[PDB]
């Protein structure tokens, strides 16, 4: 999920 | 962390690439405010909650903490090594995970218009 990975 | 939510969602759903749950409906990616718009927003919105509660525990930070689990033949098993904000953020989106598999997906709610259609 969320693909604010950084 | 954010990389072993991903696993678990290819260990729970291994028809559907990660991605399709990564942008969806209100809540499933990085939205996290509105109305959910059916059952799969509806399992998004019920983790963005208990990120949100998580978070509360100082020192933990649920996109980062690495946590120990498992997935192997069909289950997800949260382990005993965990710490209070591990155990949580595991549980989060051990349950998140199952609730995937079990929604509907409606190609209809990739990837909306948050700003319009999630105050
Ligand atoms: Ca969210």
């Amino acid at each position: 999920k969320l693909v604010f990975f950084a | 962390n954010l990389y072993q939510f991903k696993n678990m969602i290819q260990c729970t759903v291994p028809s559907r690439s990660w991605a399709d749950f990564a942008d969806y409906g209100c809540y499933c990616g990085k939205g996290g405010s509105g109305t959910p718009v059916d059952d799969l927003d509806r399992c998004c919105q019920t983790h963005d909650n208990c990120y949100n509660e998580a978070e509360n525990i100082s020192g933990c930070r649920p996109y980062f903490k690495t946590y120990s689990y498992e997935c192997t033949q069909g289950t997800l098993t949260c382990k005993g090594d965990n710490n209070a904000c591990a155990a949580s953020v595991c549980d989060c989106d051990r349950l998140a995970a199952i609730c995937f598999a079990g929604a509907p997906y409606n190609d209809a709610n990739y990837n909306i218009d948050l700003k319009a259609r999630c105050n």
